[PDB]
């Protein structure tokens, strides 16, 4: 294992899309709280139904 | 462009990610996007314009 920061990390899986470095950087705060609301679902859905 | 930005501890090069080969970071090497204020985490340094020696001759 290399560590790598967890944004550097999500710019790389950007760019393995065709999605250019600078599209995450300039809205990382967006695309975290975009993951985390979505994460928030899958709880909410697991809770709700079997 | 490709790969990532390294420092040795006092000075800024970019490499390939599988493989340490460090280089000058130059307007070839990187692309702009955007004002400084908008990157989280992001570093002052020279970014050299291999055409400025070309024009001073
Ligand atoms: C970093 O790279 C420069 C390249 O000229 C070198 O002079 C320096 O000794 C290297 N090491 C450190 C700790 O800065
Ligand atoms: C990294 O996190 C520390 C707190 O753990 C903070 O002081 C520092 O400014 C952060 N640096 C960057 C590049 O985000
Ligand atoms: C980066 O450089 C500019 C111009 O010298 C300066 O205004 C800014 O405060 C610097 N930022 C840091 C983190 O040193």
């Amino acid at each position: 294992a290399l560590q790598i920061p967890f944004a550097m990390q999500m710019a790389y899986r950007f760019n393995g899309i065709g999605v250019t470095q600078n599209v995450l950087y300039e809205n990382q705060k967006l695309i975290a709280n975009q993951f985390n609301s979505a994460i928030g679902k899958i709880q909410d859905s697991l809770s709700s139904t079997a | 462009r490709e790969g990532v930005f390294v420092s040795n501890g006092t000075h800024w090069f970019v490499t390939q990610r599988n493989f340490y080969e460090p280089q000058i970071i130059t307007t070839d090497n990187t692309f702009v996007s955007g004002n400084c204020d908008v990157v989280i985490g992001i570093v002052n340094n020279t970014v050299y314009d291999p055409l400025q020696p070309e024009l001073d001759s």
